[PDB]
RNA sequence: ACCGAUAGUGAACAGUACCGUGAGGGAAAGGUGAAAAGCACCCCGGAAGGGGAGUGAAAUAGAACCUGAAACCGUGUGCUUACAAGUAGUCAGAGCCCGUUAAUGGGUGAUGGCGUGCCUUUUGUAGAAUGAACCGGCGAGUUACGAUUUGAUGCAAGGUU
RNA sequence: GUCCUUUGGACAAUGGUAGGAGAGCGUUCUAAGGGCGUUGAAGCAUGAUCGUAAGGACAUGUGGAGCGCUUAGAAGUGAG
């Protein structure tokens, strides 16, 4: 019913049909992306992953790849002249859920 | 991703009963205290008021160890000039001993608005009789 | 004997609360009239 | 060569520097001077010599 | 040919003025207080971005510890243990099981124990 | 419908006319001219000729009754304002500002 | 490849108002509209001022007349506030109200964590060391002639007036 | 930056006051080329937009005659 996959450098806890916001993938708009890394399977039958499942695939859609919001960076030091000013936007891929497998 | 419990908001609270009797005042304060802050609870959220109810009888029996009795002044002072007071602690436990417990517990939590709301549920007895029985309070016992 | 800092809108305006005009009385009158400076003498549009 | 698309040889114009205009120039609130003394005044300095 | 100083100083101006919308009285209005609050709040947010990582951390650790003592157990031995049976899970994914799932927690919790 | 008189430069200090107008305002219009003849105050009279006109232009521009209206509004702005000078102690000047005012009611029917 | 009303003459309307016994010093102050068609008349008012109506492309273009920022002063309203200790923000986060350059949307915020303004001068400043009431305008490495050293370009035993 | 140089796979690097070096953003004016504007220019006000920064757009309301862009040039060229 629900699944745990370790993508990006980060883990999610997933189930069927739900939207996810993971780290950039190579992949384009349209397509279906395929996770390998499964540590838990939460289903009637429980699986623990203790490196990996040995099997264990979670199936997904890409749809939406973008760009985050913006967040100013400022920074600055007292009665010393020294300040900078930068502006960053981290990139993210939108993905739903439709197979969780074992 | 956010995937994270806090939502704590619609909680259940219950009702606990601990006794006095033959134990160390610091040693159940600071239980009792965890219990009132909620820190045992897997849900546990810092910002909202999780946590139960705590109801201490027999207050009576507190024990000391070493010269405590004697020793153990307290102090409080009335703004006024020169006006220091003072009592030590076995003759604050042989009156009002209520305020004894309730004294060290209260110091041994958050000294916010939150914190101050969470020492208001605790209810402390002298003697093994409190009126709380339309609660439905539990047994707790010390799980040192 | 001087003012060390300025004083800011929020504590002027709460200094403010007070000054205020009272309501004057607001009773019918008597003999004849309307409403009025309570108990009065009330001659305004009356005969009290 | 056109009379509105027209540029110099490469590496043959730079513009100057503009002292005592903020911070972030590397040379605004001394203008480059340092501190105090002699050399930071206004007409000041010493004879050559 | 001489400038004036015109358009451009109140466009900057007001960047910061606007920038500085819902702060206390004259913290919102005036150029020179709004633009220190401004850049004061610059230097919180990075400090912050910072604290976030650490203050969810924190909170993981203590839920877990929670759920373990319900299991008869502590978080450093249980932790201990995960790590003897190889487990790879996460504080964060260990207290979302352990809030939502017992059943899936309480597994763990045994092979993580008879893995010591 | 509504109707409105304003007062322009009415040579009082807005901060003594406001004093006034918090006595009439949302109050309907024979409680407010029998509250503005009760008050002794030296703006009372100036407002009371303005709710007048107001009160008159409600029932001959608009042709509408006049015991059915409510001061829907009152209120006072600055106007512009004198600048003079006393002569005080050690040969030496301070300032005296005379201020004014401007005065709207606004009187309505509580519909259309 | 001079200024556009704090500029350019002190002076766009003045060696005047004003100040000084005198020699003398010395300002602030431009703009209705294409055309006065610059609001007949009724209503309130002692008047001022306003409300209609009218003229006009337009009277929030009515002489305090082009546009009309900010400080500062008000009226109304969505959310919030009378057990609370504070450089007033930031990060988390319920509850209520909304609906945009529709997008990982906007307003407000019970409650929790962290947190002593800026500039200058100093070995070292939250500093009880200096400066600033607030807002607007103005306010500080320039030019001429020489010298040295880099870059560019033409010609070269010559190169240049 | 580095160097195999597939400029990408890596080997890296990237706190900072006096101060040295590099690359840019905006303002006023001129030349040339192309534009816009009473079917509404500049200015002013609001917005939940874009750019690594200085900054640039677009929509709407107000305003009622002027003003951008591209390449080059010249300065009374930026204030807390």
């Amino acid at each position: 019913m629900f699944a745990i996959i370790e993508t990006g450098g980060k883990q999610i806890k997933v189930e069927e049909g739900q939207e996810i916001f993971v780290e950039k993938l190579d992949v384009n708009e349209g397509d279906t992306f395929t996770f390998d890394k499964v540590l838990f399977v939460g289903g009637d039958s429980v699986k623990v992953g203790a490196p990996t499942v040995e099997g264990a695939t979670v199936t997904a859609t890409v749809n939406k790849q973008g760009r985050g919001k913006k967040i100013t960076v400022f920074t600055y030091k007292r009665r010393k002249n020294s300040k900078r000013k930068k502006g960053h936007r981290q990139p993210y891929t939108k993905l739903t859920i439709d197979k969780i497998n074992a | 991703m956010q995937t994270f419990m806090a939502n704590e908001s619609n909680i259940e609270r219950k009702w606990y009963v601990i006794d006095a009797e033959g134990q160390t005042l610091g040693r159940l304060s600071s239980e009792v205290a965890s219990i009132l802050r909620g820190k045992n609870k897997v849900t546990y959220t810092p910002h909202v008021d999780t946590g139960d109810y705590v109801i201490v009888i027999n207050a009576s029996k507190i024990e000391f160890t070493g010269n405590k009795e004697t020793d153990k002044v307290y102090y409080r002072h009335s703004n006024h000039p020169g006006g220091i007071k003072s009592i030590t602690a076995g003759e604050l436990r042989r009156t009002n001993p209520e305020r004894l417990i309730e004294n060290s517990i209260k110091g041994m939590l958050p000294s916010t608005r939150l914190g101050e709301k969470q020492g208001k549920k605790l209810f402390v007895y002298g003697g093994a009789e409190h009126p709380h029985a339309a609660q439905q309070p539990e047994n707790y016992e010390l799980r040192g | 004997a001087v003012p060390k800092r300025r004083t800011s809108k929020t504590r002027k305006n709460k200094r403010r609360t007070h000054f205020k005009i009272s309501v004057p009385g607001m009773t019918e009158c008597p003999n004849c009239g309307e409403y009025k400076l309570s108990h009065r003498v009330c001659k305004n549009c009356g005969s009290y | 060569m056109k009379l509105h698309e027209l540029k110099p040889a490469e590496g043959s114009r730079k513009e100057r520097n503009r002292v005592g205009r903020g911070v972030a120039t590397g040379n605004g609130k001394t203008s480059g001077r340092g501190h105090k003394g002699q050399k930071a005044r206004s007409g000041g300095g010493v004879r050559p010599g | 040919p001489r400038v004036k100083g015109g358009t451009v100083t109140r466009a900057r101006r007001k960047k910061t003025i606007k920038l500085a919308k819902g702060y206390f009285g004259s913290k919102h209005t005036l150029y020179k207080v709004a633009k220190q609050q401004v850049m004061k709040s610059g230097q919180y947010a990075f400090r912050d971005r910072r604290q976030r990582k650490r203050d969810f951390r924190k909170l993981w650790i203590t839920r877990i510890n929670a759920a373990a003592r319900q299991h008869e157990m502590s978080y450093s031995r249980l932790m201990n243990g995960l790590k003897k049976a190889g487990i790879d899970i996460n504080r964060k994914m260990l207290s979302e099981i352990a809030i939502s799932d017992e059943k899936a927690f309480a597994q763990l919790v045994t092979k993580a124990k008879d893995a010591l | 419908m509504e109707a409105k008189a304003v007062a322009r430069t009415i040579r009082i200090a807005p901060r003594k006319v406001r004093l006034v107008l918090d006595l009439i305002r949302g109050k309907n219009a024979a409680e407010a001219i029998a509250i503005l003849k009760l008050t002794n105050k030296a703006s009372s009279p100036v407002i009371e000729k303005v709710l007048m006109s107001a009160l008159a232009n409600a029932e001959h521009n608009y042709d509408m009754n006049t015991d059915e209206l409510v001061v829907k509004e009152a209120y006072a702005n600055e106007g512009p304002t004198l600048k003079r000078f006393r002569p005080r102690a050690q040969g030496r000047a301070s300032a005296i500002n005379k201020r004014t005012s401007h005065i709207t009611i606004v009187v309505s029917d509580g519909k259309e």
